[PDB]
RNA sequence: AAUUGAAGAGUUUGAUCAUGGCUCAGAUUGAACGCUGGCGGCAGGCCUAACACAUGCAAGUCGAACGGUAACAGGAAGAAGCUUGCUUCUUUGCUGACGAGUGGCGGACGGGUGAGUAAUGUCUGGGAAACUGCCUGAUGGAGGGGGAUAACUACUGGAAACGGUAGCUAAUACCGCAUAACGUCGCAAGACCAAAGAGGGGGACCUUCGGGCCUCUUGCCAUCGGAUGUGCCCAGAUGGGAUUAGCUAGUAGGUGGGGUAACGGCUCACCUAGGCGACGAUCCCUAGCUGGUCUGAGAGGAUGACCAGCCACACUGGAACUGAGACACGGUCCAGACUCCUACGGGAGGCAGCAGUGGGGAAUAUUGCACAAUGGGCGCAAGCCUGAUGCAGCCAUGCCGCGUGUAUGAAGAAGGCCUUCGGGUUGUAAAGUACUUUCAGCGGGGAGGAAGGGAGUAAAGUUAAUACCUUUGCUCAUUGACGUUACCCGCAGAAGAAGCACCGGCUAACUCCGUGCCAGCAGCCGCGGUAAUACGGAGGGUGCAAGCGUUAAUCGGAAUUACUGGGCGUAAAGCGCACGCAGGCGGUUUGUUAAGUCAGAUGUGAAAUCCCCGGGCUCAACCUGGGAACUGCAUCUGAUACUGGCAA
């Protein structure tokens, strides 16, 4: 409706894009950990962890994840890691 | 200290936790007579210590299922 | 932003401006924090017009509240004592 | 929001005079008081005691030239007074401007003394008050404008002010043309023959 | 100083006393209707169709983020009529600025409505497992690169709405790289994570002579605090129905995985078989909740229009996206009903924002003026926007104030009505006479709501700088929609200004005439079938008064649901009689506890409203300062007589 809601309409959908392009990277990232995991490896699942942590603490600065979900995730691996090592 | 609240135990059987009947004794508010009222609590415990037809202190933390808000910290009065 | 502002509370032709803290995204005559004074442009030429706690005001400045330019004005002109 | 009619009517309803037309001569001549109210006026009405604490109401108001729901007020606020609520009934309605006005002898009746005030004759403390209504505190000085001043009425209201009392509560001085409300009136200091307990009695059912 | 507070009557009977219902007298209202209507002040105004909506406005802003120039006005340069001295035209974003665009922030506030919701809500009191844009304090960083994409140009699809393809360009847009903590993970060792510039001014130096460089202001990022706001949990309280007694399988709990900002059946797998319920679950009807409002002596009862706090909704049903915050009133997507446009292929819309229409209804307002004030958004600011708000318009809808004159005036005029025809009454009423001008009308004068903002100085601070910027004084023009304002003065003349109900008893106030169980009246008792104080008219009176009556609704009276504060032999009312569970109550003495109870303290019980003492509008209504109050809840400290727990 003419205003500058249509303005608000193309950039959210813009950055709909944006932020599900990312979104959907750093939960690949979180599903190789874990998909590691999902056979006894403790290496192979260390160097996947290690793959994912810069892009996740990242998307929590970038301000699309909020820092705690970060935190949970590495949390929660670390703890699947020492479960297995 | 804590705020807590004392009471009996009601049934028992759920796997580490436990229900309590607080006994509040109020007045009524348009005729003056003081009544017996209760308030029937879900109340955890790990390991299970008490039994039923116990009296036990209970006080309040942070939630632990659907109602149960409430968590014990002294059985006393056992004595069946 | 909280803000130390005035909100209007007279008759009609007739206002009474009461100065208060309240979260600046409220409506005027809304919900408030705490108010801290008044402010009444008529009042007669008698004694006041207006006064001011000037602690609770130096308080809420102390807090990160920010000042309408009227307050600004009234603390301006009521300054220590006058 | 007047009366407007026939006064000596109202003075004759009530079978007592009501000072309503105090004016030139003495004690009525013409009224037929106390003789026909109406057409059977000559009757006898043997009053009920509704009756009897209703027209005690009627007496008091068509006295003060007050309304019912401006009375009903006074009634209210005397009420909530510390205090005897038939006696700060009457101190309610003796601070009335028009009343002081009549009481120093500015005016011949309470009519003429409320057009006095209606029509901006009158200052109190140096302020005009236009109002039939004020209610005169203590201590205040009430006087005629320079216009108005030394007009006939006035001057003939004064010379029928020494036919009264001379009300103990007031400084009436008629040279200056300037007075001094200074305390309120003693329920014994006024009339001695209105039955406010009626009055009381008569709201508080 | 803050509770000075309580009325009855009519009607059962031949009469009585009691019981008992019905009804009246009071106060109130978002009121409507009937008759009447002068002025002002302050408030209020779709209670019904959460029905459908024409038209106009209701959310924009910033060039001091960026490429840029669509206009407007200048500047530079060229050419021309050339009055060689002024115009006309053209190239240049060069400048003040600015359409469109990118980007930042705001569109989650403000404003509306009460559909749903009987407890994922609200109120009161506790709590822990949290997030928080803008605002503030502290500590530090702010280095070095890259690829794009709008706008623009060229084609091109489409009736339109809206697109597509190919190139060009920027940033505080986006992405890496470096850097790394008192940050995240980890027991540690360690691993890992960010950023953005812009503007004002300037001495010297270096200029690829655009600017580097210095300084100030402002912005960016990270962490820890604060404030505000929000999310979550618990306990108590907050309608009616038992002619609704069983309800519940993610249901109740546990373990582990996932998820959220955060705990949690929030979700999933497995294990246990629980959980709720007569202290009323489940089902059904109704309903936004509260501060409060109305009534009441009070306790209560009804209610929750305006004003303010919270929740919910935004044509209907659902969903998420962006974002600090929404599952978003003037955003997106889908579906549906309706309405509209169409080239028949498809499109468009959402007044429960403000005015306004149509409809519905007994009923409820202007398609107004302004951002001057207060507040909000954006902006360094100027300023722009603001149907919030300030005001104005209409309406007796309420409350309050004032007016329609005042004094005199008996020939007790005339006329009306009654009359025992003597008179009485209307009635000092009118007329006459003498005064006054409120308000309305006419003409002058004229506060206050105006504080700020702008332009020059002077001083101080900062600095390399006597620039720039900030702060404080001083000076100069100014800034009012209301608004021919409030108010003041002058003019002319009582001149423009009184109705409505009632008169048998209750209930204040009476006769005549007309009608004759009719016409009709009525709240109850009841009037009217020929001399009606009850019907209709007249005279007279009574009550209220710019109002007055009727109707609807609430409380009162009603001690007719009785807690305060009732009853049960015969008026209604003792189960046909017992036994007895849950429940209620429990002799007497001592000790302990202190749960009830009591006393004090602290935190809270929002503000307004009610109450008290004051203050300002000429007074009043109204506005307002301080207090009291909010009868409560929680915690701590005590007392231990009574009740309870425990022991004897």
């Amino acid at each position: 409706n003419i205003k500058s809601a249509k303005k608000r309409a193309i950039q959210s959908e813009k950055a709909r894009k944006h932020n599900a392009s990312r979104r959907s990277m750093m939960r690949t990232f979180i599903k190789k950990v874990y998909a590691a995991i999902e056979a006894g490896d403790k290496a192979a699942a260390q160097k996947a962890f290690n793959e994912m942590q810069p892009i996740v603490d990242r998307q929590a600065a970038k301000g699309l994840i909020h820092k705690n979900k970060a935190a949970r995730h590495k949390a929660n691996l670390t703890a699947q890691i020492n479960k297995l090592a | 200290k804590i705020r807590t609240l004392q009471g009996r135990v009601v049934s028992d059987k759920m796997e580490k936790s436990i229900v309590v009947a607080i006994e509040r004794f109020v007045k009524h508010p348009i005729y003056g007579k003081f009544i017996k009222r209760t308030t029937k609590l879900h109340v955890h415990d790990e390991n299970n210590e008490c039994g039923i037809g116990d009296v036990v202190e209970i006080r309040e933390c942070r939630p632990l299922s659907k109602t149960k808000s409430w968590t014990l910290v002294r059985v006393v009065e056992k004595a069946v | 932003m909280v803000t130390i502002r005035l909100a209007r509370h007279g008759a009609k032709k007739r206002p009474f401006y009461q100065v208060v803290v309240a979260d600046s995204r409220n409506a005027r005559n809304g919900r408030f924090i705490e108010r801290v004074g008044f402010f009444n442009p008529i009042a007669s030429e008698k004694e006041e017009g207006t006064r001011l706690d000037l602690d609770r005001i130096a308080h809420w400045v102390g807090q990160g509240a920010t000042i309408s330019d009227r307050v600004a004005a009234l603390i301006k002109e009521v300054n220590k004592a006058a | 929001a007047r009366y407007l009619g026939p006064k000596l009517k109202l003075s004759r309803r009530e079978g007592t005079d009501l000072f309503l037309k105090s004016g030139v001569r003495a004690i009525d001549t013409k009224c037929k008081i106390e003789q026909a109210p109406g057409q059977h006026g000559a009757r006898k009405p043997r009053l009920s005691d509704y009756g009897v604490q209703l027209r005690e109401k009627q007496k008091v108001r068509r006295i003060y030239g007050v309304l019912e729901r401006q009375f009903r007020n006074y009634y209210k606020e005397a009420a909530r007074l510390k205090g005897n609520t038939g006696e700060n009934l009457l101190a309610l309605l003796e601070g009335r401007l028009d009343n002081v006005v009549y009481r120093m002898g500015f005016g011949a009746t309470r009519a003429e003394a409320r057009q006095l005030v209606s029509h901006k004759a009158i200052m109190v403390n140096g302020r005009v008050v236009n109002i039939a209504s004020y209610q005169v505190s203590p201590n205040d000085v009430v006087s005629i404008r320079e216009k108005a001043k030394k007009q006939s009425r006035v001057k003939a209201a004064l010379e029928l002010a020494e036919q009264r009392e001379k009300p103990t509560w007031l400084e009436v001085d008629a040279g200056k043309m300037e007075g001094t409300f200074k305390r309120k009136p003693e329920r014994s200091d006024l009339s001695a023959d209105i039955n406010e307990h009626l009055i009381v009695e008569l709201y508080s059912k």
